[PDB]
């Protein structure tokens, strides 16, 4: 009765208002890239280090 | 994905993640430095070993 009236009115006479996906973007965190592979670069290459180390600390094992 | 009702970005980031799924490339840098280090170390180690073994028997 009143149920029917409400049902009728609600469904028919107004529905969803406008709302854009674009506007949504502002309110969410957007995807961004995982920049950089982050290559490590070789350290201590060559016997330059070795000659340095042999000479530098001469402290013997006790 | 089935949670979202705005879905046209889940396919974007799904494919973007699976595209860039290699996120870093391999590093093996311990094959040039480790052999050099191992040579000096081995030399010195053996020198010590032979020297003290000789001294023990002396």
């Amino acid at each position: 009765n009143v149920i029917q009236d409400l049902y009728l009115r609600e469904l028919k006479d107004t529905k969803l208002a406008p709302s854009t996906l674009q506007d949504a973007e502002g309110n969410v965190k957007p995807w961004n890239p995982p920049q950089k592979p982050n290559l490590p670069e070789l350290e201590l290459q060559g016997p330059e280090a070795l000659k340095a180390y042999t000479e530098q600390n001469v402290e013997t094992a006790h | 994905r089935s949670v979202l009702k705005n879905t046209s970005v889940i396919d974007k980031i799904e494919s973007y993640v699976k595209q860039y799924k290699p996120v870093k490339i391999d590093a093996s840098k311990q094959l040039q430095v480790i052999e050099s280090f191992e040579k000096h170390a081995m030399t010195n180690a053996k020198e010590t070993e032979s020297l003290v073994s000789k001294e023990l028997k002396d």
